[PDB]
């Protein structure tokens, strides 16, 4: 909680048709993790509301 | 030559031309319009206003 304002980053011409979204994240992998793309993955933690 | 219902991307350019202060004179600021006297002034805006 508390308060504050937005201000404007960008504006694009961009005159396409939206109706989805998606949310592009990162996967860690090393050598903890088996590191096969399906499964071989750590998240971490992190959130997004 | 491309016109379509898209926002315009190729354009002018646009000629600026000479400042002139204290006389009463018709100003055209970027589109804005209008007529006055010019004065500078000590009031700070944000960067983006």
């Amino acid at each position: 909680q508390g308060f504050s304002a937005l201000e404007p980053l960008v504006d694009l011409p961009i005159g396409i048709n939206i109706t989805r979204f998606q949310t592009l994240l990162a996967l860690h992998r090393s050598y903890l993790t088996p590191g096969d793309s399906s499964s071989g993955w750590t998240a971490g933690a992190a959130a997004y509301y | 030559f491309e016109l379509l219902h898209a926002p315009a991307t190729v354009c002018g350019p646009k000629k600026s031309t000479n400042l002139v202060k204290n006389k009463c004179v018709n100003f055209n600021f970027n589109g804005l319009t209008g007529t006055g006297v010019l004065t500078e002034s000590n009031k700070k805006f944000l960067p983006f206003q």
